[PDB]
């Protein structure tokens, strides 16, 4: 019961550093969405220049 | 000699009670498995 207790804070510390990989992923997916929508309007502004050809 | 027999007939009584009251195996099975899921990891952000 001691090794198993001293192994389930083993995991809890790396589960505490993939939280850090977590929050790191967030900013990411944060990045990725605002850089999508980027592309939407260039796309939306492309289409409409096309329109009016 | 009835009062000294009464006498001597209950403190070997009481002696022998307070002989059967250290009469016990103390038994230490107290199981340590509770530790096996008293730690919680850390909780993250949702």
């Amino acid at each position: 019961g001691f090794e198993e207790a001293i192994t389930l804070e083993e995991r809890a510390q790396k589960s505490a550093e993939a939280q850090i990989m977590l929050f790191q992923a967030k900013r990411e997916n944060v990045q990725f969405q605002l850089e999508a929508a980027y592309r939407a309007r260039l796309h939306h502004v492309n289409n409409e220049i096309k329109k009016r050809l | 000699p009835w009062i000294m027999v009464f006498l001597v007939s209950m403190a070997l009584l009481w002696a022998i009670m307070t002989m059967v009251f250290f009469l016990y195996q103390p038994r230490s099975v107290s199981s340590a498995k509770g530790f096996s899921d008293r730690t919680v990891y850390l909780n993250w952000k949702w």
